[PDB]
């Protein structure tokens, strides 16, 4: 949700660990232009670890 | 083929790509799903 | 296949995407049985001789 | 007796490229036991003479 | 497969598309190797008697 981001030559790399999350507001609820996944099933994102 | 079921619905352009086999979302889960063995065509036209 | 465990395939991939990877894994396990039984029939022809 | 033969796994399966030998780790022991089965023929050809 | 040369697959097709076409050539050479070992074990049994 941040206004200012970084560019492709140097990005902002953040580490997220030791918490719980909710992927229903990210994936199921979708006010997003493009969501894509490759090796992980996008439906089962709340299941898998 | 035996018969055709024409399902007519008006859907927004952000959610229009969720009509396909194996989709999960707002419009996909709680309204209209397709199975993996479903066979048919999807015809879209700009109604704006 | 991407994994050798069937619980790590179908839960980590889509049900359209799992039908490619499981059917490669069963066909590899059918060829492991075709090397075993053919080896036992040739050794049965030696041990009955 | 017959003619004793042996099959290399590296040169017959692969076209001497580095990408082909990395994909044989998932296939594993397929060419290993077929090499040892031809070794078991060749030790019995000397015992027939 | 499209080309039987492994150098023509890697220098042209995409690396997701190359792993399908190379593994068809590996599987067909293992079935020809499984054909050769199965015949030479039976010809070893015919030359034993």
């Amino acid at each position: 949700n941040a206004t200012r981001f970084a560019s492709v030559y140097a990005w902002n790399r953040k580490r997220i660990s030791n918490c719980v999350a909710d992927y229903s507001v990210l994936y199921n609820l979708a006010p997003f232009f493009t969501f894509k996944c490759y090796g992980v099933s996008p439906t089962k994102l709340n299941d898998l670890c | 083929f035996t018969n055709v079921y024409a399902d007519s619905f008006v859907i927004r352009g952000d959610e229009v790509r969720q009509i396909a086999p194996g989709q999960t979302g707002n419009i996909a889960d709680y309204n209209y799903k397709l199975p993996d063995d479903f066979t048919g065509c999807v015809i879209a036209w700009n109604s704006n | 296949a991407i994994s050798s465990v069937l619980n790590d395939i179908f839960s980590r991939l889509d049900p359209p995407e799992a039908e490619v990877q499981i059917d490669r894994l069963i066909t590899g396990r059918l060829q492991s049985l075709q090397t075993y039984v053919t080896q036992q029939l040739i050794r049965a022809a030696e041990i009955r001789a | 007796s017959m003619t004793k033969t042996s099959v290399d796994c590296t040169m017959y399966i692969c076209g001497d490229s580095t990408e082909c030998s990395n994909l044989l780790l998932q296939y594993g022991s397929f060419c290993t036991q077929l090499k040892r089965a031809l070794t078991g023929i060749a030790v019995e050809q000397d015992k027939n003479t």
